[PDB]
């Protein structure tokens, strides 16, 4: 047995670097002319940043 | 004879039968949305759905 109470430097993150992010207050939902993407038969949806 | 019709009534015939061509015509054209096409063929064009 290793007994000391070793602190751990070492690890890791496989998800995003970043500590802020942004949140809905007030919601809302309007009209638009375009309404998705469209590609022979299929049609994928627009997912916004 | 239920079938076979009157010629000189034809014209008569006609002129309403145009008549109702127009009638169930008057409508104003409705505005849909659309999708962003990528069909190779019709690329980048916004198609009415």
């Amino acid at each position: 047995l290793l007994h000391a109470d070793t602190p751990r430097l070492v690890t890791w993150d496989a998800g995003l670097c970043t500590s802020f992010k942004i949140v809905p207050i007030v919601p809302a939902q309007v009209p638009q002319d375009v309404l998705a993407y469209t590609f022979f038969t299929s049609s994928y949806a627009i997912q916004s940043p | 004879s239920v079938r076979g019709a009157n010629p000189l009534m034809f014209r008569a015939n006609v002129l309403h039968m145009l008549l109702e061509f127009v009638l169930d015509n008057l409508y104003l054209n409705r505005h849909t949305g659309f999708s962003q096409d990528h069909t190779p063929f019709t690329e980048g064009a916004n198609l009415r759905s």
